[PDB]
């Protein structure tokens, strides 16, 4: 498939960066007087 | 001359039979290069699935 | 003479078609070997882009883990 490897960069770096960020989210949200 | 076309002929025969034979060493490359294509592939995605098997 | 002449120049003529043609064949394959063997190394090269980013990210992790344990 022509482009793949390029999708697929794209379509891993969203979705380990949607982890990451959901993770943050979590974390943040059981601290919610945190300095 | 008689000669010049006898030469010719042995000459084109040569070259073609060591042609078919570059011919068929570049499409057994071709073809080793496809599956080392597909198996990049299943590389790149076996990392889409891990990512994938985080949410379940 | 002009018969045995005759036989030997198509023969000549066939022999050339057929290198022509092979020659082309060759010059394709050639390019398509180079193109595939350019895609392979930047699928390989970003590749190990992906691995060494998720790499980094495991390490700072692990050590966070560490670290928060006690």
């Amino acid at each position: 498939l022509g482009d793949f490897f390029r999708k697929s960069k794209e379509k891993i770096g969203k979705e380990f960066k949607r982890i990451v960020q959901r993770i943050k989210d979590f974390l943040r949200n059981l601290v919610p007087r945190t300095e | 001359s008689m000669k010049q076309l006898e030469d010719k002929v042995e000459e084109l025969l040569s070259k073609n039979y060591h042609l078919e034979n570059e011919v068929a060493r570049l499409k057994k490359l071709v073809s080793k290069l496809e599956k080392q294509l597909e198996e990049a592939q299943k590389d790149y995605s076996e990392i889409e699935g891990k990512l994938e098997q985080f949410w379940h």
